[PDB]
RNA sequence: AUCAGGACAUUAUCAUGUAGAGAAUAGGUAGGAGCAAUCGAUGCAAGUUCGCUAGGACUUGUUGAUGCGAAAGGUGGAAUA
RNA sequence: GGCGAAGGCGAAAACUUAGGCCAUUACUGACGCUUAGGCUUGAAAGUGUGGGGAGCAAAUAGGAUUAGAUACCCUAGUAGUCCACACCGUAAACGAUAGAUACUAGCUGUCGGGGCGAUCCCCUCGGUAGUGAAGUUAACACAUUAAGUAUCUCGCCUGGGUAGUACAUUCGCAAGAAUGAAACUCAAACGGAAUUGACGGGGACCCGCACAAGUGGUGGAGCAUGUUGCUUAAUUCGAC
RNA sequence: GGGGAUGUAGCUCAACUGAUAGAGCACCUGAUUUGCACUCAGGAGGUUGAGGGUUUGAGACCCUUCAUCUCCACCA
RNA sequence: GGUUCCAUGGUGUAGUGGAUAACAUAUCUCCCUGUCACGGAGGGGUUGCGGGUUCGAUUCCCGUUGGAACCGCCA
């Protein structure tokens, strides 16, 4: 009812390890409009990570990042009574995208001290497969190996 | 219905297949519901006219 | 323990039933949407008609027969996925024919859900 | 009177068989501490035993002159001719 | 597409039997059309007696849905649907167009008989369809199978509701059928056709922070402000 | 009185003749509804009645008690 | 006249073997809709009277009201 397909802003190489990636997950957990905060909290937990896993903070949170990363989104479709969903392949850009937004929101909600160290801890227990994002990411996979049967059908 | 594979492919059997089974679905399917007669020969006679009026602009 | 055999594969439009039987009678094994364990609407669904119809290859495929003679039945949805399964599974399809009940104007239908 | 079937008793049939640990299927006791050799070594092939799918013992085929650390060596509740 | 006056008629065969089309150098010589009363037939449902009953399913029972569900859905389920003999005689029994006769452009199909002789195609005589001018109609539309130009005969109509009701009568075992008003009431009618809009849990197409994808909020707490209600001497009036 | 049973989670019941402490429904959160439910994911909930012994070990095997469930006989 | 039963929220009914009172409808507030019904969330409201026993009575006991159900015969 567009018929128009919106254009796209540009992602910005990172200043610093040169993984694009950072400067999307910086703009993710920013609150307040503060580009500022949102990058000191993100860069002190990679020196919390070197004195942690003693190893390149960059392989790290790629590892974790890309693992936490799913393949498959259950698209809701109501016909007549409840919803039946429907699974579908994501594009690259928006597969990123859900990792990103579900690291940070599963960060500001654990019982730990300072978001700082905080994030640093989620980012490290989703290297080893073993965290809340992971946790996630088999729980909508799950829904849609269960919900294999009605993926022909989209609409 | 029996058609041979004749082992040289399937698909052509599935092929061939797919119209048998057309054909034999409209009649499964009509002998499962009661119309009256007169509503019997209602639907024979749609059917014809809309098959009559396509073959038409065919041939 | 048999080379050739026949399988029945009725689709209702509301469920699946496959029968691997012998060339005359005498079925060797069985297997049904209910039997995957699919149960109320999803048993009407041509996945589940495919996953039913693996299942059913593999045990009778290790019971050891090549050539397959393919009763097809019934007038559901999933009457083509079936018969792809088996393909996938690779046992030699050897005929194609189709049995569904077809009366010659015996016995009046049910009426019409309105 | 006869036939067929399984009930439950058997005459008579001996592998079975699975804590860890132990090299091990450990069914319980081999009395013990080396013993078997046409009272026939050793070898690998086929089937079967049952499964704790790793392994087990047994039969058949090769079949011939040293095997048996299941005697002595091993750990273990249970043990090595 | 065919047949029958209509209802209706579709596996195969036998027997009995009805009507129709074409050509007639044959025959009778107006013996023809219509039809009040009368008679015959007349879908399905229903009735009476005796058989039959696989499937389906009024009534009925249960499970669902629902605010309620005596309904739509599902599972059961009797009468009935079937046959023979007796009734009932109503249907949107419709081509919503009574029958008969003569005339009035054309084109495209299709079926049967006859003429020619491969069909195919051409012509003649009829049945069944589509398109189409004069003509008719309020319009839609009909248009050689008329709702056109005309004739014969029969049936029927005279505003709507009361009302196809009531009484009387005839038929019927029964339900009922036929016939059929009035008192009272209204200015019109669940009148006909067509037009412009609106609407549709009717289609087709196209748009917007509409949905979708995100972000931050509101509805929870305290406080500021406005409104409703209540009160008061007044809580000025308006905006809903 | 005699025989046979049982006691394992909040509610019922499996176990397994000795080596797992389990299944289902109730309760709770998550996905999901117009709701109500169905569905799907996760989670807890136990001196395995008590007492004694077996076995290297037990809830189990045995012995004895407590409680309920069954039965199955009855001339004061 | 005699005997058995009952009295619980606004209405229809459960429980309590003394220590404790719920269900539905109804009612109220808020989502919900142009509005209302229906729907959703949350909130609320209870032992006929008397008199004894008990530390404590809706419960246990005896009386007093109201409403029912049974009987009241032989001559
Ligand atoms: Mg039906
Ligand atoms: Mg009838
Ligand atoms: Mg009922
Ligand atoms: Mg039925
Ligand atoms: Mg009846
Ligand atoms: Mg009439
Ligand atoms: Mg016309
Ligand atoms: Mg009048
Ligand atoms: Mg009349
Ligand atoms: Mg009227
Ligand atoms: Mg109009
Ligand atoms: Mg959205
Ligand atoms: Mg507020
Ligand atoms: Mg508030
Ligand atoms: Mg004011
Ligand atoms: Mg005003
Ligand atoms: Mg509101
Ligand atoms: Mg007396």
């Amino acid at each position: 009812m567009r018929k128009n397909r919106a254009p796209k802003r540009t992602v910005l190489p990172d200043p610093v390890f040169n993984n694009t990636l950072v400067t999307r997950i910086i703009n993710v957990i920013m609150e307040d409009g503060k580009k500022g905060l949102a990058q000191r909290i993100l860069y002190g937990a990679f020196d919390l990570i070197e004195q942690r896993t003693k190893e390149k903070p960059l392989t790290v949170f790629e590892r974790a990042v890309g693992n936490v990363m799913p393949r498959l989104e259950l698209r809701v479709r109501r016909i007549a009574g409840s919803n039946y969903q429907v699974p579908t392949e994501v594009p690259q850009d928006r597969k990123i995208a859900l990792a990103l937004r579900w690291i940070a929101m599963f960060a500001r909600k654990r019982h730990e001290k300072t978001m700082l160290e905080k994030i640093a801890n989620e980012i490290i227990d989703a290297s080893n497969n073993t965290g809340a994002a992971i946790k996630k990411k088999d729980d909508t996979h799950k829904m849609a190996e269960a919900n294999k049967a009605f993926a022909h059908m989209r609409w | 219905p029996k058609i041979e594979v004749k082992n040289d492919d399937l698909e052509l059997a599935l092929k061939k297949f797919k119209r048998v089974s057309l054909e034999i679905r409209r009649l499964a399917q009509r002998h499962e519901y009661h119309l009256r007669k007169g509503m019997r020969l209602r639907e024979k006679r749609k059917i014809a006219q809309k098959k009559r009026r396509k073959f038409r602009n065919m041939v | 323990n048999v080379s050739s055999g026949i399988i029945h594969v009725s689709c209702s439009p509301n469920n699946t039933i496959v029968s691997a039987s012998d060339p005359g009678g005498n079925v060797l094994c069985w297997a049904s949407s209910g039997t995957m364990g699919f149960k109320g609407s999803r048993k009407k669904t041509p996945y589940s008609a495919g996953i039913a119809a693996d299942k059913v290859a593999k045990t009778v495929k290790e019971m050891g027969m090549a050539t397959v003679k393919l009763f097809v039945k019934g007038t559901g949805r999933g009457k083509d996925t079936a018969i792809r399964s088996f393909a996938n599974a690779g046992l030699s399809i050897t005929e194609i024919n189709e049995k569904t009940p077809i009366p010659h104007n015996g016995c009046k239908p049910p009426k019409r859900p309105r």
